[PDB]
């Protein structure tokens, strides 16, 4: 997954969101865990918009 | 906050799509409501505070 980082509380698994509401959807509690990767400086692009 | 001074809003058609409609628009969903069912819900006498 690939997404902004503003609104990764709203379209968090089992919550409505933004993004949640346009393509993905999970189920009510799905046994999965969600893991989100906090990139700081160097995975972040600064050259292509 | 201490104004507390606005227009008032009532017996106006609550679609929810105009909230969608503007671009700076971000927030619309309730904590203890889903808003899919929200999209049709209706209120009275619902007045946003200044």
């Amino acid at each position: 997954f690939v997404i902004r980082g503003d609104e990764v509380r709203q379209i968090a698994p089992g919550q409505t969101g933004n993004i949640a509401d346009y393509n993905y959807k999970l189920p009510d509690d799905f046994t999965g865990c969600v893991i989100a990767w906090n990139s700081n400086k160097l995975d972040s692009k600064v050259s292509g918009n | 906050v201490y104004a507390w001074n606005r227009k008032r809003i009532s017996n106006c058609v609550a679609d929810y799509s105009v909230l969608y409609n503007l671009a700076p628009f971000f927030t619309f969903k309730c904590y203890g409501v889903s808003p899919t069912k929200l999209n049709d819900l209706c209120f009275t006498n619902v007045y946003a505070d200044s």
